[PDB]
C-alpha cells in the first residue's frame, strides 16, 4: 500500500509595526534593501501579537488539508495538491468558504506606542464586504504592493461590532483585539485565492498589515537645580533607534550652562495623552 | 408549557431509550429528512448539504424530524346476510404501496444495536403523495451530490445509504455504490458497506434477475476499490411499526342494505334549522370596565366557537356522500362544488376562523394589562386589534342603535349555502347502490359511532411490521465489536438487536457459493441458529481470493493505524530535512506501534517481531530525494489472522 | 472553568486611567441554576 | 395590602392585581425584592388584661 | 389558580404559602419581581451575588 501527498504554498501575509522597525526619523517603508533586512533581523510579531483560528475554522482546515505556518514577520498558509501538478487543490474550494483568525494581545504596552484610537472599538479586516445591521464604510485589507497603515477605516462599534463577533462565536471571556476573515473569492480577482474553474492563482496572494507609532513633546526635570524645558517639536518613540539633541535652539527656556548636560531619550513606559499634545516626562 | 412548580403525570406508548455509547467508528448517513434545520423554532431548512454530528436519536429529531406518514393503508368492511343474520368481515391488508424514507427507521436499528455518535447528511426533504396509489421518488443526482459533500469531512470511517434501494433502476443503484467504493480508494482511510438491490427475484422490465448473481455484475470495479467494501445477505425482519394517522384512514364500506347517502341526508336535514345554526346566528349578529369588557368579548367568541365547529360536522357528512355517490359523477359535482362554496366564509376567503383566534390572543391580553397600566387598556383596543377584528363581523355595526351600516357582514350567507348542499346530496338517493353507513369515513372519527369495529381495526393495523435492508444495523454491530475487543477482532458471531427472523432462509449448502468464489466477490451471510437468533456468519471483503486483504479485520486495522501514523508525520510539512527530523519521526511512529502491540493487536515475544519503521539517508531517501524535498518512510507489520473451519474427528477407542 | 478575574494596564486599563486615578476590575462566575418541573411518564411494559 | 378583596372607598380591589398596579418602578428595582401571599394562622394568642 | 402567580406577561410573580398533605404548610415557589429575567428571576441568584 503506498501512500503519497503534496503541498504547495496557498496564502501570505506580511505582520509589520513602526515601533520596532523604524530608526528614530528613518521611515522603514522608505529604507534600502540592505537597510530593511538589518532591521528585519531583530523583529519577531510574536513578541507583542498573538494569531490564532477559531474552532470552527480549525475544523474546516483539517478537513480541507490547509495548514498554518509562521516566521518572524510573516504567516504562510498551504494546502494539499494533486498528485503530478502545482496548481489543483485535492480536494474542491468553493467560492464562499473562509477562514476567520482571531487577534489578541500579550504586551502590555502596546497602547502608549501604537497610534490607533482603539477604546471600546473592534478591529476587522477582510477581503469582502461584510453585511452589517447599519450604515458603514469598507476597504478591504491592503496588498503588499499598498502603502499606508492600520487607521479608524478598520474600526467598528455599537451594532456592528455586536454582530461581527457573534457570527464568529467568539469565548465569553473576549480579549480579542480583532478579527481577520479570508474568503476564497472576494470582491474583485486581485483579492481572490482560486480562480473561476477552481485552479489556485498562479501568483501567491500576498496581503499586509502595519501599524504605525506614537509621536510626543520631550520634557525634561532637573530637581537638584530647580528648573525645566522642553522641546520644541514632537519626536518619535521607537525601540532601538536615537536622537541627539545638543543645540540650545532645540529647546524653549535651556538652562544658563546647557553645555554641561546631556539629555535621554524617554522610554514608552509612561505617557500622557490629550486630545492635542502627548507628553513624555524624563528625570535628570 | 408547564407554570406551576411541581410534579406533572402524563400517559405515553412508545419504546424504551437506549444508553449513550461512547466513540468508536464512525459512520456516515446520507439521504432524506423532514426539517433539516439549524434552529428548532424556526422554518428554515439551513442544514441541507451541511454535514451535522449527532449523538443520540433524541438529537436526531429536533433537527430533522421523525418518519414519514403511510398514506398506503387500506380498510375495508363488508356487510352480509347468512341465513338471515348479520355477518361482518374486516380486512386490513398489508399495504401495496409504502413511503420510501427508510433514514428514521434505520436510524433507530443502528442505535438499538450499540451505535455511538455519527454524521447525517441530509439532501433534501421529504415529498408529498400525488395519490394513494402514486408514492414520491429518490432523487439519484441527491444521492451523488451527497456523497461528494461527505469528501470534505475527516471523522467518518464508514459510508451507508438508507434509501439506496428505493432508487428506480438497479443501474442507478450500482452506480452509487461504484463511486463510494472510488471515493474509499483515492481516500485510503474509508469502508463501504453493500446491500443488494432486492432478496427476491426482480424484474428489470427485460428479464427477471438473481440478487446475488446481479449484484457480482453490477460491481465492475478492480480489486484496487473491491478491497475496500462488504456486501451482506438477506434483508432482516425487525420490530418496529409503520407510522400512520388515524385522520388520514378512509374506510370503505360495502353493505346487502345501502345507507350512506341516507345516513348523510339525514344528518344534513337537522343541520339545516333553528337548533343548529339560526339561533347562532341570530344572536351572533377601569379594572370594572375591564372586567365587564372581557365578559361581552367572551360571549361573542364563544358564539363563534360554535358556528365553527358547526362548519366541520357539515363536511364530515357531505364528503360521505360525495365518496359513497359511485355513479353518475354528475352528481359528485354538484355535491362537491355545494360544499366548496359553502366553506369560504370560514376558510382564507374570508376567515370567521381567524377572527375568533384573534378576539381570545386580544382576550387574555386586555385582561392581563391591568398588571401595569392604563395604557394598555387602550391600545389593545385601538393600537392593537380589538376594534379592527370585531369590524370583521360587522362592518359598521356601531352607527346605530340597532346593528347597521353592514357595508360587509361575516355572518347568515349560511343559509342559501346548506341549502345547496342538501339540494344537491339528495340528488344521490335513488344513484347509490352498494354504499353502506361508515363509507368514507375516518378511522379517527368512527368511534362514537361503533367502537367494536374501530377498536379491531387499530388492532390489525399494528400487526404490520416493517422490513429493512441490514446495512444500519452492521454498523451498529462493527461499533460493539470494536469496543469490546478491538478492531483487529473479525466482525462475526455477533447476535442481532430487534431482529426477529432473516426475510429467506439459507441453508449451509447454499452459503457454500456466498463464502467462495470464482470472482472473490464474497457475501457474508444473515443466518439463524438454535438457542441463538440471528447471528451474522461470515467476514470477507470482496476481494475475497486475495491472500493479503480478504479480511474484514485486516483492513480495518490497517485504515486505522494508517491515521494515526499520518497525523505523525504531517507535523512535518515545512519543517527541515534533516537528522533531527528523522529521528523524531521514527519514535512517534515506534512509540503508536508499540502500545499497539502491548494491547495485543499484533503478533510477536517482543516489538522486535511485531514490526519495524525505517526513515533516513541510506536507509530510504538518496541525495536526489534531499534535493528534491521527499520524505520517505518504511513500515512492516505482523497481522493476526482468524479461524475459520474447525473439524471434529470421531472414532471408536480401542482397548 | 468556575470564574475569572482581570486587573491591570493593557487588559481593563489604558493610558488615561492611569492619568484620573482609576482602577477597573472585571470578574465573571459559573452560578447553578435549580429544576422547577419534574415530569413522568408512564405506559404499559410490552412483552 | 390584605388578602380579602378590599374597598378603597371607590372600588372593590383584588389584592394581587393590585399589588402588581401599586409596585411601578422597572427592572432595575424589581430584581431586587421578591413577594408572598397569603397571609397565615398562628398559634399565639391576643395580649389582655382581665 | 398559583399558575397565574409564577407565570405572568408582566414578571411580577408572586410565590405561594401553600399546605401539603402530610407534610404541612410549605414554602411553594422562589422566583423576583423580575420573573422573566433570563439573568436575574431566581431568588438564590440575587442574593449569592449580593
Amino acid at each position: 500500500m503506498q501512500v503519497s501527498s503534496s503541498f504547495r504554498s496557498f496564502l501570505k501575509l506580511d505582520i509589520l509595526h513602526s515601533y520596532f522597525l523604524n530608526d528614530g526619523e528613518k521611515d522603514f517603508s522608505s529604507m534600502n534593501e540592505e537597510e530593511s533586512k538589518t532591521q528585519l533581523k531583530s523583529y519577531n510579531w510574536k513578541d507583542f501579537l498573538e494569531i490564532y483560528p477559531s474552532q470552527k475554522t480549525s475544523h474546516m482546515m483539517r478537513g480541507n488539508k490547509i495548514f498554518f505556518k509562521s516566521f518572524n514577520d510573516s504567516i504562510i498558509l498551504a494546502i494539499k495538491v494533486e498528485s503530478g501538478t502545482e496548481n489543483q487543490p485535492f480536494n474542491e474550494l468553493y467560492e464562499d468558504e473562509s477562514m476567520t483568525f482571531l487577534l489578541s494581545l500579550k504586551d502590555q504596552y502596546f497602547g502608549n506606542y501604537t497610534d490607533l484610537d482603539l477604546a471600546d472599538q473592534l478591529l476587522y479586516f477582510s477581503n469582502k464586504t461584510p453585511v452589517l445591521p447599519e450604515a458603514f464604510t469598507f476597504k478591504p485589507i491592503d496588498r503588499i504592493n499598498q502603502s499606508g497603515t492600520v487607521g479608524e477605516e478598520y474600526l467598528y462599534e455599537g451594532e456592528n461590532k455586536k454582530h461581527l463577533l457573534e457570527e464568529a462565536h467568539l469565548n465569553p471571556g473576549g480579549g480579542v483585539l480583532g478579527i481577520i476573515q479570508i474568503y476564497m473569492k472576494g470582491d474583485t480577482p486581485v483579492l481572490s485565492l482560486i480562480n473561476n474553474d477552481g485552479t489556485l492563482k498562479n501568483s501567491l496572494p500576498h496581503f499586509k498589515i502595519h501599524f504605525s507609532n506614537r509621536k510626543s513633546t520631550w520634557k525634561y526635570i532637573n530637581l537638584k537645580d530647580d528648573f525645566e524645558t522642553e522641546t520644541k517639536k514632537d519626536y518619535p518613540l521607537t525601540k532601538f533607534g536615537f536622537i541627539l539633541l545638543d543645540k540650545k535652539s532645540d529647546f524653549i527656556s535651556p538652562p544658563a550652562h546647557f553645555e554641561k548636560y546631556v539629555f535621554p531619550n524617554p522610554d514608552a513606559r509612561r505617557i500622557k495623552i490629550t486630545p492635542t499634545k502627548n507628553y513624555s516626562e524624563i528625570f535628570i | 408549557t408547564y407554570k406551576t412548580p411541581g410534579v406533572y403525570i402524563e400517559e405515553i406508548t412508545k419504546f424504551p431509550p437506549s444508553v449513550a455509547q461512547v466513540e468508536t467508528a464512525i459512520p456516515a448517513f446520507i439521504g432524506y429528512t423532514q426539517f433539516a434545520r439549524t434552529k428548532p423554532s424556526v422554518d428554515s431548512d439551513d442544514l441541507i448539504l451541511k454535514p451535522k454530528r449527532i449523538s443520540s436519536l433524541l438529537d436526531f429529531t429536533t433537527y430533522y424530524g421523525g418518519a414519514q406518514n403511510e398514506q398506503g393503508i387500506t380498510v375495508k368492511l363488508t356487510d352480509t346476510l347468512i341465513e338471515g343474520a348479520e355477518n361482518r368481515t374486516i380486512n386490513v391488508p398489508e399495504p401495496t404501496f409504502k413511503s420510501p424514507y427508510l433514514m428514521f427507521y434505520s436510524l433507530q436499528m443502528y442505535f438499538a444495536n450499540g451505535g455511538g455518535p455519527c454524521y447525517i447528511v441530509s439532501t433534501g426533504v421529504y415529498d408529498d403523495w400525488s395519490d394513494s396509489e402514486t408514492p414520491p421518488t429518490i432523487n439519484f443526482s441527491d444521492l451523488e451530490s451527497g456523497l461528494a459533500v461527505i469528501r470534505k469531512e475527516d471523522e467518518p470511517t464508514l459510508l451507508l445509504f438508507p434509501d439506496a434501494t428505493n432508487l428506480p433502476t438497479d443501474d442507478e443503484f450500482y452506480s452509487l455504490y461504484n463511486s463510494a467504493l472510488m471515493q474509499c480508494n483515492d481516500l485510503q482511510d474509508r469502508f463501504t458497506i453493500l446491500d443488494t438491490y432486492s432478496d427476491q427475484t426482480y424484474n428489470d422490465g427485460v428479464e427477471d434477475l438473481d440478487p446475488i448473481p446481479a449484484l457480482r455484475n453490477g460491481i465492475n470495479l478492480t480489486k484496487d476499490y473491491l478491497k475496500y467494501g462488504a456486501a451482506y445477505y438477506p434483508f432482516v425482519q425487525t420490530i418496529l411499526n409503520y407510522q400512520y394517522s388515524a385522520d388520514e384512514i378512509v374506510i370503505q364500506h360495502l353493505s346487502y342494505n345501502p345507507n350512506a347517502i341516507a345516513t348523510a341526508l339525514d344528518n344534513l336535514n337537522a343541520v339545516n334549522g333553528p337548533t343548529f345554526i339560526d339561533a347562532i346566528l341570530d344572536d351572533l349578529r377601569n379594572s370594572v370596565k375591564v372586567a365587564n369588557f372581557a365578559s361581552l368579548v367572551e360571549s361573542v367568541l364563544s358564539t363563534l366557537n360554535e358556528l365553527i365547529d358547526a362548519k366541520e360536522e357539515i363536511n364530515k357528512d357531505v364528503n360521505s356522500a360525495i365518496a359513497s355517490s359511485e355513479e353518475d359523477n354528475a352528481i359528485k359535482t354538484a355535491i362537491s362544488d355545494a360544499l366548496d362554496v359553502f366553506n369560504e366564509d370560514f376558510e382564507g376567503a374570508d376567515k370567521i376562523e381567524s377572527v375568533a383566534k384573534n378576539l381570545s390572543d386580544l382576550l387574555i391580553k386586555i385582561k392581563q394589562a391591568d398588571t401595569n397600566t392604563k395604557v394598555e387598556n387602550v391600545l389593545s383596543i385601538n393600537a392593537l386589534n380589538f376594534s379592527a377584528e370585531f369590524e370583521k363581523l360587522l362592518t359598521y355595526d356601531v352607527n346605530t342603535g340597532l346593528t347597521a351600516s353592514v357595508t360587509l357582514d361575516l355572518f347568515a350567507n349560511i343559509g342559501t349555502r346548506l341549502d345547496d348542499i342538501i339540494a344537491a346530496v339528495s340528488a344521490a338517493e335513488p344513484i347509490d347502490v352498494n354504499n353502506g353507513k361508515l363509507n368514507g369515513r375516518l378511522l379517527s372519527d368512527i368511534e362514537p359511532l361503533d367502537n367494536a369495529t374501530y377498536n379491531t381495526i387499530l388492532l390489525e393495523i399494528n400487526s404490520h411490521k416493517v422490513t429493512l435492508p441490514p446495512s444500519s444495523s452492521m454498523a451498529g454491530a462493527y461499533a460493539r465489536v470494536d469496543n469490546d475487543r478491538g478492531v483487529w477482532k473479525s466482525p462475526a458471531n455477533i447476535g442481532l438487536n430487534y431482529v426477529s427472523k432473516p426475510s429467506v432462509t439459507v441453508s449451509h449448502e447454499e452459503q457454500e457459493s456466498m463464502n467462495v468464489h470464482g470472482t472473490g466477490k464474497s457475501v457474508n451471510a444473515i443466518r439463524s441458529f438454535v438457542g441463538k437468533g440471528t447471528l451474522v456468519w461470515g467476514a470477507r471483503t470482496l476481494a475475497g481470493n486475495d491472500n493479503e486483504w480478504r479480511y474484514i479485520s485486516v483492513r480495518r486495522f490497517f485504515n486505522m493505524a494508517e491515521e494515526s501514523i499520518k497525523k505523525a508525520t504531517e507535523q512535518f510539512v515545512f519543517e527541515p530535512n534533516d537528522g533531527n527530523t528523522w529521528v523524531r519521526v521514527r519514535a512517534m511512529i515506534e512509540n503508536f506501534l508499540i502500545l499497539q502491540w502491548r494491547a495485543g493487536a499484533l503478533a510477536g515475544a517482543k516489538p522486535e517481531h511485531a514490526f519495524y519503521v525505517k526513515v533516513g539517508l541510506g536507509q530510504t531517501m538518496t541525495a536526489q530525494d534531499i534535493l528534491e524535498g521527499n520524505m520517505n518512510v518504511e513500515i512492516g507489520l505482523a497481522v493476526v489472522r482468524p479461524a475459520e473451519f474447525i473439524i471434529l474427528k470421531f472414532s471408536h477407542k480401542m482397548q
